């Protein structure tokens, strides 16, 4: 919006306000993804490293 | 208790005693307490370390 300014009444004018505006967008996403496995031989003797036996 | 003179034998002077200087020692940290007592059976002793990022 904005001021008016001053009209004579004998003299008559008028303002006008301008339009809204619309507009429009659009956003894309991101994806991940992560793997992992647990196999048998990651165990069979494999000491604890805190511990003798 | 009295003891020879300077300079006769056959006259006695009387000792008051000793005083003694004693070298300085500090042990200031050893106060703290930061250092535990970990007694072991061994000449050695091993440890492990485990590391991940």
């Amino acid at each position: 919006v904005s001021l008016l300014d001053a009209v004579d009444r004998d003299s008559r004018k008028a303002e006008t306000s301008a339009p809204e505006r619309v507009r429009q967008i659009s956003f894309p996403m991101m994806y991940f993804k992560e793997v992992e496995s647990i196999t048998p031989d990651e165990i069979q003797g494999v000491r604890q490293p805190g511990t003798a036996n | 208790m009295l003891t020879n003179s300077e300079k006769s034998r056959f006259f006695l002077a009387d000792l008051t005693g000793e005083v003694q200087s004693i070298p300085n020692t500090y042990g200031y940290i050893s106060n703290l307490g930061l250092f535990r007592s970990a007694p072991i059976t061994q000449t050695t002793f091993l440890m492990d370390l485990t590391d991940w990022d």
